[PDB]
DNA sequence: TGCGAAATTCCATGACA
DNA sequence: ATTGTCATGGAATTTCGCA
DNA sequence: TGCGAAATTCCATGACA
DNA sequence: ATTGTCATGGAATTTCGCA
């Protein structure tokens, strides 16, 4: 734009150029004496190349890129042009980190009854014990009651064998699990269909979604650690002991053990509660139905100062699951198809695939 | 006197020898006295070792105050007495040749023996895989006396597997002839 | 204590036992009718065994252990006894997690001059490039000016070879590094003594202490990632480019590049600052001496709600560096010998060894 | 006219062939015109490739506006001209057989040639390891004309290695006889 | 109708790799 | 086509025992 | 002596494995 | 015998251009 700069040298006002400054020609280029010093005003036709040259030195953000440009040049609304280049640099978009936290977590309602929802997951590989390396952990969502099964692999076959033993007691409505190979297999889907069980899956690479069982994995490992202090790590024979110990452990916030929430009465274990001795089983089951409905339920915490919440049409980027060395931590921008809830979304990547992801594995694409 | 409760008494017994299924020949039957809830365990023998291995699985879920059984070798052994003493379980025996339990438990053990016989016929070598479905059937079977099934009495909720189809349990002329053909 | 319980059954007051309750004998044991129900009062001689039996079921904390005890018994100040057992259980002390955050971080003063302090560290293993796997990163503390050297191993020999090239320009007063084998070797100590360089070491397993170089490692990897997008990871030839790019990158908070802080003038690189063209070198060096002293310095942030600060004599526990599977995450209690600063301490373990550790790798032993 | 600054002009030249040391035979000498700061690079030859490999190390720290040299083959090549054009460096040559630099630079190149000769004598094959100490000596050598050493002028601070012991630089009768013994 | 202490509840911290 | 959880031990708050 | 917008400064977020 | 750091891009705040 040498035409725009021509009228400027003559002396007549152009929108964006303050009239209180002296615009002149020197060394075959339009200059301006500004407080900082004399800066070159490049024609609008040259600005894109300049912004890109400054940015490309170290692939810098807004201020660091602008500070280089401002060393030699001046033009109206420089940062508007800097931001246009930042938002078009694929290398920055996929490599840079986010500076916006996810919105506050959801505290899903506790399943209403025992057997409504199971949370299943694997622990391992553990030091070998009797040829076993893994533990299948099954947590009832309402009660917190856990079943432990030692396995040689986190496989469909080992899950099915264990679950056929457990489901002898009762069949659950839903089985929630992560996207581990053992649970996503067609053999496992077939095993569940065959029994009227609905398979619910966590968003990928988000163990918080399986929080109920993950949290129990900590308690299991903590108790096995304590019991194995100054002894070889022979955990296999301790799984039954740990299962019974944890199922009969009080949750200080609930003031009930998972066994009490499941049966409404303690079995012949140490320090069994005797408070319902004079009640009939029906009276006892009536008190249990009341206890199960009045359990403490946490509420979503406050949003942080700089959190983001997904919006349909928004450009977001999924996090690379296992990024290789010196490779981007983010995928190319995706579009938000549906906002399932403020923490879960359906996205469409550049391939055209529909993915249900957690916002913890997403960043909103910067500079719109 | 205090009302009857689940885990007050577990009635145990062995069923077998049965045709081999996955190397198993026996079924240890555990029935809670109050609820009538049944747990079944396949064993390779009616031995103390097989009883202890099976009951260690059950006692990781719930411990009974009392275990009731006949004077079978597996239950009268000093090893089984030591196992119970270790867990604070009192052992209770019926007089030899006089098996006494309770009306509800005697009726339940009849249903178990009859349901097993009904499903054995045609596939007597495939009962190991049927043990989970046999238990669910039994535990979701309505009690005329109590108004509730063993599952309702144990968990205080309805089940996701109601066994509305109250089957014959009695054998057909085809099953009778097939069972008498197997006894050859 | 059957003597203490004898006077109780008679009816005369004992300190700790409310007089408004009815204490009686039944089934050969002292009982009490309390609001919750009838509880057994065990003699003081039996209480330690009871507390330990309840605790040992699942190695539970204060409330979860007490809730089991309260099922059968009652006695004055039960939790005082529970806490005595919790504080004596070695398994809980070394396995449980802390629930007290470290005190707020220190923001050490920026070294006054270039070459006062260098922060050195290794990046790698990286995908092999020309037989090279590592990068030795040397950051001048005052300026932020960085030197990059490709190495085949994070060894003393490779560090010495690289530092003999760098020290041709200037010798630093101090070299700060972590406790990596390459820097703690007697050959490296000898190399530094030979040159009048003091070796300063970070507390073990605390890279925040080497924060200055760690932070530069992020920028180095981020720029190499960007430059290598859709190309093989041939980083070796990019180290000189990345070094020059970052040394000439503005820090938006300082409004100076590491090159400007080191030399007080830009070299012949793109967008070089021309603001001191009319100044003599002496005038320019005088302005640089002023710029170096007025740089922004951050202050320690607010302490969190539940932080802890070390005290001499306090029982603390060092974190196990690389805990094995199913093994405690904490060492046995240690005593704080000296509080070097609110974030660094000298501890004496049970072996009798003196260790200088960060409070980030410590928890105060619970229940005193 | 604007005052002289560091990086305005780098004067480069080759010293050698010298006795082999770690396979090296030459020293590329780079002296900043304004400060008199010296950077030394051992090369295996006075070639364009050796110059480019050595100057790529220096130009990763600081780029000069101008490089000044004599009409040596390595510096007049079209490859070296392409390398400079790529970096925005203007090449400047002295007239053949008339090496002109500046008083300060000519004096510095004299000190370099004399300091090298002094340390070669006795250990002419160990100069590679001495290059770091030779540079520190030179850069921490006070300038009578300017009042400051090259280090002070480049960094604007005192150094941690002040070279207070202003050595002879001239050879002893022992070193003279040892040097004349080497020339045999 | 209020005091000192014990009991209970709160809740930040951290780990489920 | 889904979603964080909860044991832990000091601190804060409430309740208890007595008057 | 004050308005609209541009420029600058602030600062939570996250990664140095 | 030592100790966190700082690029990043929206938001908050200040300054600029003009009157
Ligand atoms: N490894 C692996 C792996 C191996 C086989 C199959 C699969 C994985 C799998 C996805 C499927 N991949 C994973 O990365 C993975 C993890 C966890 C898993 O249970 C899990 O199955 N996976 C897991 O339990 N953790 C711990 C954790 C961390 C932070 C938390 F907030 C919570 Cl709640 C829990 C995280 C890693
Ligand atoms: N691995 C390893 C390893 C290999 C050889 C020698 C040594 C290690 C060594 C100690 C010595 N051991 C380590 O665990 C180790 C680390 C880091 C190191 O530089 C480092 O040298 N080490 C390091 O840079 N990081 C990244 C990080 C994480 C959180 C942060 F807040 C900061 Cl500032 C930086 C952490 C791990
Ligand atoms: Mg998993
Ligand atoms: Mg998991
Ligand atoms: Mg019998
Ligand atoms: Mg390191
Ligand atoms: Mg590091
Ligand atoms: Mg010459
Ligand atoms: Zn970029
Ligand atoms: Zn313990």
């Amino acid at each position: 734009l040498d035409a725009e700069l021509d009228q400027l040298l003559q002396g007549h006002y152009i929108k964006g150029y303050p009239k209180q400054y002296t615009y002149f020609l020197e060394d075959g280029k339009v200059k301006v004496s500004r407080p900082e010093g004399v800066k070159i005003i490049p024609p609008q036709s040259d600005r894109q190349k300049i912004v890109l040259q400054a940015h490309n030195l170290a692939h810098t953000g807004r201020e660091a890129t602008l500070l280089k440009i401002a060393n030699l040049y001046w033009w109206p609304n420089m940062r508007k042009d800097v931001v246009k280049q930042l938002g078009r640099c694929q290398q920055c978009l996929i490599t840079n980190a986010s500076n916006k936290a996810s919105g506050p977590i959801l505290r899903p309602d506790r399943p209403q009854k025992p057997f409504d929802k199971f949370f299943i997951d694997y622990i391992g590989p553990l030091p070998p014990s009797q040829g076993y390396l893994y533990v299948l952990v099954v947590v009832d969502g309402m009660t917190g009651f856990t079943w432990l099964y030692p396995t040689k692999a986190p496989s469909t076959s080992a899950t099915v064998k264990s679950l056929n033993v457990l489901t002898s007691i009762a069949i659950p409505k839903v089985i929630h699990s992560d996207q581990g190979a053992a649970f996503t297999s067609s053999t496992f889907a077939e095993w569940a269909k065959e029994r009227g069980i609905h398979l619910e899956f966590s968003t990928p690479y988000h163990p918080q979604s399986s929080g109920k069982v993950e949290r129990k994995n900590s308690d299991i490992k903590r108790l096995l650690t304590k019991l194995l202090v100054g002894r070889p790590t022979k955990w296999y024979d301790l799984l039954p002991v740990v299962q019974l110990a944890l199922n009969n452990t009080y949750s200080p916030v609930l003031k009930y053990t998972p066994h009490q929430l499941l049966f409404g009465i303690d079995s012949n274990t140490p320090f069994a509660n005797q408070d319902t001795l004079d009640l009939t089983r029906e009276e006892e089951l009536s008190l249990l139905q009341e206890i199960r409905t009045s359990l403490y339920h946490p509420s979503t915490p406050p949003a942080s100062s700089r959190s983001w919440s997904p919006v349909v049409g928004q450009l977001v980027q999924e996090r690379v699951a296992r990024p290789a060395s010196l490779r981007p931590r983010w995928h190319k921008p995706s579009t938000v198809l549906k906002v399932l809830n403020p923490r879960t979304v359906v996205i469409l990547d550049h391939l055209g695939n529909n993915r249900t992801v957690s916002i913890d594995n997403l960043k909103p694409t910067s500079h719109q | 006197d205090r009302p009857q409760k689940p885990f007050d008494k577990f009635f145990i017994d062995y069923i077998g020898p049965l045709p081999p299924s996955q190397g198993y020949l026996y079924v240890l039957v555990v029935v809670d006295g109050m609820t009538g809830f049944t747990w079944l365990y396949p064993t390779k023998a009616p031995s103390t070792s097989a009883t202890v291995k099976s009951l260690n699985v059950l006692t990781s879920i719930a411990i009974p105050k009392v275990i009731h059984s006949d004077q079978g070798a597996a239950f009268t052994s000093s090893t089984f007495a030591e196992w119970a003493k270790e867990r604070g379980i009192h052992l209770e025996f019926s007089t030899p040749y006089h098996p006494q339990s309770s009306g509800k438990v005697e009726r339940k053990n009849s249903d178990i023996k009859r349901l097993l016989t009904k499903l054995l016929v045609g596939r007597p070598t495939k009962w190991y895989d049927l043990l989970p479905v046999v238990q669910l059937a039994l535990n979701n079977t309505y009690s005329p006396v109590l108004k509730y099934t063993p599952h309702q009495l144990l968990f205080g909720i309805d089940s996701n597997t109601p066994f509305a189809n109250q089957d014959t349990l009695d054998l057909t002329r085809e099953e009778e002839l097939s069972l008498l053909q197997e006894i050859r």
